[PDB]
């Protein structure tokens, strides 16, 4: 009888907003802000930087950590963000990583995976369920709906529903 | 006007809650309710509602009169964001105008106080 709640934390102008819509458009409900993905399970997103994601993501059933290529300004895997994770594993909270490629990338899907894994393997964040969605976008987008409402549907039997504590009028 | 809900939780913590309450009751509004610090009126035992956005400023100043039980010939006041919300908006109304960053409605609310607000 639980909500889920599965936040997508990320630098900002990855594309975290219509990565969400793009996953709830083929959801019932369709017919920060949260937006259902089937029942019992919402998505939101947060640009990091600015936010600082530990507040965040200690807040997330779920936490989807969105991150660019090589290619990008710095390095994929901001310190704060990487502790983060690393604080969401520690406690049980499920982790999936997410990279979203676009038109003319310097990465085929298969490079991305590798480096991307290999990425986040070295940040003892080996755990983390891996995604990689075709600049076209497919079969990668519908098994992270899967993935994510699987795991949403394991969880809500730690959670209460969300008018926990409220004087429902 | 320190309140215990925002002392009890991260902002995080409120952002994500009413965040889901919103999303799962976009008909009501959720709103903290905590008797001005100092005041005299009785206290209140819930703090925390799920109100129906229809229902009037007005209408919600007698449920609270109704939870404390105050007799009918004492005065009571609400207060939101240091003012007194006018009486005839509906509570989504109110909601919509003066809700926190946090997503949540505040609503103090006092008797005559002598010691003002």
């Amino acid at each position: 009888q639980g909500d889920v709640t599965a936040l997508f934390l990320g630098p900002p102008g990855l594309g975290k907003s219509a990565l969400i819509a793009a996953l709830c458009d083929k959801d019932v409900e369709t017919l920060p802000s949260l937006r259902a993905a089937g029942p019992g399970l919402f998505l939101g997103e947060l640009s990091c930087p600015p936010a600082a994601p530990g507040p965040w993501a200690a807040e997330a059933n779920v936490l989807v950590l969105v991150l660019p290529g090589p290619e990008g300004n710095g390095e994929p895997l901001a310190p704060a963000l990487g502790e983060a994770a690393l604080a969401a594993l520690a406690r049980g909270t499920p982790l999936l990583a997410v990279r979203n490629l676009r038109p003319g990338d310097s990465q085929t899907a298969a490079q991305a995976r590798d480096q991307t894994a290999a990425l986040l393997n070295s940040a003892g964040l080996g755990a983390a369920d891996l995604f990689v969605l075709p600049a076209n976008c497919c079969e990668e987008l519908e098994r992270l709906r899967a993935a994510l409402q699987s795991q949403a549907e394991a969880l809500r039997r730690l959670l209460p529903p969300a008018q926990d504590g409220f004087e429902v009028l | 006007m320190k309140w215990m809900f925002k002392e009890d939780h991260s902002l995080e913590h409120r952002c994500v809650e009413s965040a889901k309450i919103r999303a799962k009751y976009p008909d009501r509004v959720p709103v903290i309710v905590e008797k001005v610090s100092g005041s005299q009126i009785v206290d209140i035992d819930k703090r925390k509602y799920l109100v129906p956005s229809d229902i009037t400023v007005a209408q919600f100043m007698w449920i609270i009169r109704k939870r404390i039980q105050l007799p009918s010939e004492k005065a009571i006041f609400l207060f939101v964001d240091k003012t007194v919300p006018q009486s005839s908006l509906t509570m989504g109304q109110l909601y919509e105008k003066e809700k926190d960053e946090d997503g949540f409605l505040y609503v103090a609310y006092s008797g005559e106080n002598t010691f003002g607000f």
